[PDB]
């Protein structure tokens, strides 16, 4: 015989673990592969989608309505439109995304990301918007003389329908947090501001009031690490017909 | 030049002016099955230009309140032409589809409609533990609409839903959205009358919108099956 | 193009841009495309060497833990007079029950994977004498074979059914099942009926049925009763998947179904997924100082 | 460590590091330039 | 020593596991092999045998009697004589064969079947029969114009006395289960009938009613999965002389 | 032809046929051949490359489970004042008790193998003290040897027989007995009679005697009662197997003997072993929308 | 893994693929034919 | 039938081909309409959008 | 199997033992090293220091 | 001895006998000499 001690940790079921195990079927042969469309291997492939952010998440927007933004014509110069708050972990226009909703089952991450407008106005509508990134220490800027200090991209409407704002990886650390603490130093990322560069004009046959789609996706030098359980969903009781599988 | 197409299958044939680009989904295009995938081992019927052509459905109305549409492949081609009776003679059945869908409007109109093949879009009922019953799901010709787009009718959400293969109609930019289905199922071939292996769903995430005097702004939809095979030959359901 | 790719991708260098008809950060969404923009196009950047590893996010990973699939807890006592589990269950497999798991797995379309079941048991006194170290039985019973009527019916000599036997004081019970669909892959949604007549169920593939675990204490009774509870816990391991999906926002309902109603108020309503804020202009966290 | 005859009783296996994220962010017929405009 | 830790599945006992095992007899050694006629190495083996399907069970056929389908010469064209349920995990014609018992150890099972009629009236009988399959999705077909637009075999009866019907494997999945739903589409095959394709024609001094035997078996393409108990036998109390075994 | 089997035969396309004298889809069952017709020669085919294994239904699978042979229960308690197995019982070995293995060995009519034997035992208190944790020893008495008649008689001094020693909180006791038929092959089914003169057994041939199993708890008794339940399980391994048999239709009787009896009715009345339908046209699960 | 000096001791033998249904299908003592009748 | 799907744009005008199908290698310039030796069907347009 | 024996010692905790053991984060990747002045190795280096 | 796929699961690693003790005792951006004087 072969003398042998045991460990701490003998004996102990971990959920994480990686062993082989005894096979209950043997001599199975399972049915033979197939290709398939769409096979995904790494979950960066899945952020780096665009998808929809909920800007307009106010009362009396209810359903589609809150996924566009409304521009109208203004008689003031340069003027604030709307902003979009940054923090992935709280409840905001970021969360129910591809890129909100897979970063969310993971607690720290790095990288870029971009977003993306698509304005929606008639081929008649015309305008220019600056879009501004500004990265985190103070107070969200809320004129444009002072946004404009930031990253920031002037849109001219055209023939191409969307622009691209970048959102740098501007950080101290390698990664951040998603932290429930939004000030935190370890997890604010900043602020994204649209102000009017000069204004929606339109004629009179137009619609007079216009609406902005707002995508957000990661970039490829994006990265997430230290898996959790999302806190997007639960339960309190079970599910129907869940005890009926018993009878 | 990425405007213009002209789309040929069979004795059909479409064109637009105003195309943005198209989509194949997940990069990939309709085959025949080859014989490394094979289940079924009699010889199948192909019958080509006879199926694989552009059906044009019934035209729905834009309208200031309309949650979006959305059709079953293949059961909204089940009863149409000689795919129609293939289907309806034979159990087993395969395909791909070429999706186009066509609305334009005038220059002084605005709207955006999102259009997205959902593979296996098994929906959910609005509050209610029981589930949908066949004659909710199966539509035809007709299709369905949208009870809660905003969910996709499936208890998750439309912001998401650009992770299926989709395109948009932005009436600022393009009048027509195309979109090329592989076959996309887990077992080679299915029986066609009990199972859809996509939907077609069309939702105006941005309201149709003009000061102009109003029109009817239709939105049409034309999709031809592509490589269409048939086995286990029949008497027909029908 | 399909690559390796281990680490996030490194940043160049960028200078300054002035040419006409070059106009990187104009896209058109309605193509269906993401934005191809880059960084180095919408800003000047450093060079810099990432070496971030992507391996935390490969599906392997992401899907390949162990997560509860089933519970039962059922009475250990003289069950003669009893109405109820009388020293053993019947579970009909599924992975619906669990909202975490099946959230998970609901990401995706296709799944083929094999399953790493484990089995933790436990056992309390019914309002003490100290705790028994109890044999167990787990009996799988595929489709079509019969299920066990009796703690000590014949169907438990187990000819042909996979059985393991299991003490509570040992380590939890573990077993492999293989990838068992006869299709290529599980259909983790389904959008078709299960029969050839209209009234089959919706939602559910008949291709995708396990069959039943059946579990026995083989004990015979005490003179004193007992609760047993027994956890099941499923990891996938050797996965592919294929066409990842919009993500769960509502309140599951129903094993059966993807019926949804959503909470009274947002988030995760039906009329609101985010939380409110005042406005657009509201920065709900603002940095005051 | 796998003294099992049947392979599906083998540990999981976590170095598939191949990705083509084109297939989702980029399945249009004509692919995208960077020194060109989309439309 | 060596340093171990023991891991969940530790000291169970899997009624499946392939272990090898103390050996209780040392320097036994057995008996010498000798060459013995009828070995088997693989189930498939004994069901592509053919047997006698139960197609006459009917009340009023008492024992041999099931294992025959009596024809008579009709006065009407082209009448449907008899048909065959396929769904061999329900109890009918196919359930007690070999292909069928065999089979019923297994929740799976994929390829062809082959089905074998031998006409059993006197030489001077003649007739032309159709067999008919027909893929699952509608009804059995109760008329020859609907039944011959399967995959069918006209027979003639003559010299030769079998036909085989080939069933051939027609499913969208690479297998089918033996599912008590026979509604199944994962289970469901469809349906075998028999038309008079001319009629059975016979001399005064021979027997006016004639039968066939049916036989069924499984192809060499058959496979079978997914190992169960056969739900074929049962037992509720001891057995007779099992107690005394103790005794 | 004796040829390697590892997958499903694959499938040619085949083409029109139309050659007078040619006539695959004719036979004669009266050879005792069964149909050499092909699925190429009854329709047109096509091409298919068929990848399905045949190794789940190898003998050695089909046979090669652990399946219950013996179950005892005994009372554990002080015995000087019982009529009964008093702290210990004899099993003369036999394969024919329980049903389902039963069925299994009978589907040949010989077999050579090793038996790999688990003994799994299970403890109550008599009608609560906890569960004492006990020490058995089970021998193996060939023939002649011979058997114990009390808990504590010399004869489990076990000079020569093998004993295996084994508690109660350990895993089930695990040995390999060899293939220990006097002749090449065990006989599963006998025609013929036990002695030289004609009162001698039917049925069971004398060259495939095993012996006895005798099986004690070595504790003195403990102040009060407990039963003991012993299990046995075997797992035929290294099988061979000859002349494939009708499978049992009929329910057992007995365990010396093929006596049959049949349900009151079908299935499996002698009259009829499948279920009457209502005729010959009848479809009984007929598909109907 | 068999560390045990008899051989009837091991782990059961899953590999044997050797098949000959031919002589519980066709023991004619004349080989049935394809091309021709059986009679 | 053969159809063409024409969406107005800067190119002002669509093509039908009308494919010679035809059972004979010519048809009849042929009073009788109807016959089968001198039908050649229709076109037909309709409103797509 | 492999017939084994345990050894006085087997189950122990102590604390100054050197095993390998489980991790808990798989295919975790730990932040990139950086270099950082004032490394230490020998705590015969800190009591040099007057 | 490590199974474990995690390299971070491995027992210490006590074989690193590189000092510079300089560092601490001596970060003058003269070197200190033996035979002369500090100042
Ligand atoms: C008693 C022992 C010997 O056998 C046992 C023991 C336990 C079990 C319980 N298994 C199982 C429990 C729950 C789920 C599964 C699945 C599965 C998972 C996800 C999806 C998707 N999407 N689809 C299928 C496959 C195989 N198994 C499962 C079965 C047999
Ligand atoms: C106490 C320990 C050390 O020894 C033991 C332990 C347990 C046993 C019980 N064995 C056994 C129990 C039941 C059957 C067998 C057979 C057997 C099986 C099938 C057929 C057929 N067809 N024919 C023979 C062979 C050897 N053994 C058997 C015997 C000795």
């Amino acid at each position: 015989g072969v003398p042998t001690y045991l460990l701490p940790g003998s004996g102990q079921f971990l959920t994480t673990d990686d062993h082989s195990s005894a096979p209950a079927l043997p001599c199975f042969n399972p049915t033979p592969e197939m290709h398939i469309p769409g096979q995904v291997r790494n979950m960066l492939e899945v952020v780096q989608v665009e998808s929809m952010m909920e800007i307009n998440n106010t009362e009396s927007a209810v359903g589609m309505e809150r996924l566009k933004v409304d521009i109208s014509a203004l008689t003031d110069v340069d003027q604030l439109l709307f902003n979009i708050p940054l923090d992935i972990q709280l409840d905001g226009p970021l969360r129910n995304t591809l890129v909100g909703n897979i970063s969310r089952y993971y607690t720290h991450w790095s990288g870029s990301l971009e977003m993306t407008f698509m304005f929606c106005g008639s081929f008649m509508a015309a305008g220019k918007l600056i879009l501004c990134y500004t990265p985190p220490g103070g107070s969200c800027p809320t004129t444009r003389e002072t946004a404009m200090l930031g990253t920031h991209i002037v849109w001219d409407f055209g023939l191409q329908s969307s622009v691209t704002l970048i959102i740098p990886w501007i950080s101290g650390s390698h990664y951040r947090m998603f932290n429930n603490d939004a000030k935190s130093t370890n997890a604010n990322v900043g602020y994204v501001t649209c102000f009017m560069q000069t204004n929606l004009i339109v004629p009179s046959e137009s619609s007079d009031t216009c609406s902005l789609i707002g995508f957000i996706a990661a970039k490829d030098d994006f990265s997430l690490r230290l898996m959790r359980d999302s806190p997007d969903i639960g339960q309190l009781d079970h599910l129907h017909a869940a005890e009926a599988a018993y009878q | 030049s990425d405007r213009v197409l002209q789309l040929k299958l069979g004795n059909s044939a479409i064109v637009t002016q105003e195309a943005a680009n198209y989509c194949c989904a997940y990069g990939e295009w309709p085959n025949y099955l080859p014989d490394h995938e094979a289940v079924a081992i009699d010889k199948p019927t192909q019958p080509e230009t006879a199926t694989d052509r552009f059906y044009t459905l019934k035209s729905v109305k834009w309208e200031t309140g309309s949650t979006g549409w959305w059709w079953k492949l293949p059961d909204a081609l089940n009863n149409i032409g000689m795919f129609g009776q293939n289907v309806q003679h034979h159990y087993l059945y395969r395909s791909g589809f070429l999706i186009h869908v066509q609305c334009n409007a005038t220059k002084f109109h605005q709207g955006a409609l999102l259009v997205v093949a959902i593979p296996e879009h098994q929906r959910g009922a609005h509050n209610t533990n029981t589930s949908p019953g066949f004659d909710d799901i199966m539509k035809g010709e007709e299709g369905g609409t949208f009870n809660h787009p905003y969910v996709l009718d499936d208890g998750t959400s439309l912001a998401c839903a650009t992770i299926f293969p989709h395109q948009w109609i932005n009436l600022r930019t393009n009048n027509s959205a195309t979109i090329v289905l592989p076959w996309m199922n887990a077992a080679p071939m299915d029986f066609p009358l009990r199972h859809n292996q996509w939907t077609l769903a069309i939702i105006p995430v941005v309201p149709l919108g003009t000061r102009t005097t109003s029109s009817m702004v239709p939105i049409t939809v034309s999709i031809a099956p592509m490589c269409c095979e048939f086995n286990g030959l029949r008497h027909a359901i029908t | 193009i399909e690559s390796i790719i281990k680490t996030a991708t490194d940043t160049v260098k960028s200078e300054i841009n002035a040419e006409l008809g070059v106009v990187p950060s104009l896209n058109a969404v309605e193509t269906g495309a993401t934005s191809n923009t880059e960084p180095e196009e919408a800003i000047q950047t450093r060079t810099v060497i990432n070496q971030h590893g992507v391996s935390e996010t490969l599906v392997e990973n992401f899907l390949s833990r162990a997560a509860l699939v089933s519970k039962r807890s059922f009475e250990y006592k003289d069950h003669t007079s009893s109405t109820a589990d009388k020293n053993f269950f019947k579970w009909t497999i599924n992975t619906r029950s669990f909202v975490q798991l099946r959230r998970k797995l609901e990401l995706f379309t296709y799944l083929r994977f094999d399953a790493e079941i484990t089995i933790l048991t436990t056992v309390a006194v019914n309002g003490y004498v100290g705790l028994p170290d109890l044999t167990l039985q787990a009996m799988f019973v595929p489709t079509g074979a019969l299920t066990p009527e009796k703690q000590d019916s014949f169907h438990w000599q187990s000819g042909s059914n996979a059985s393991v036997f299991f003490k509570i004081s040992d380590p939890p019970a573990r077993i492999t099942i293989p990838f068992m669909c006869i299709n290529s892959a599980y259909s983790v949604f389904y959008d078709g009926f299960a029969g050839f007549e209209k009234n089959g169920l919706y939602g559910i593939n008949p291709a995708d049925t396990i069959g039943n675990l059946c579990v026995r204490i083989v004990n015979e009774h005490q003179p004193v009763g007992f609760t047993v509870t027994v956890r099941v816990y499923m990891k996938p391991k050797h996965i592919k998947a294929w066409a990842p999906r919009p993500p769960r926002t509502l309140p599951y309902m129903s094993i059966a179904n993807a019926n949804y109603k959503g909470k009274e108020r947002a988030p995760n309503a039906l009329s609101a997924i985010i939380g409110n804020r005042d406005s657009v202009k509201t920065m709900p966290h603002n940095i005051v100082n | 460590i796998n003294f099992y005859k049947d392979s599906y009783a083998a540990s999981a296996s976590k170095q598939d590091f191949s990705q083509d994220p084109s297939k989702f962010t980029e399945p249009v017929v004509e692919g995208l330039k960077a020194g060109a405009p989309v439309l």
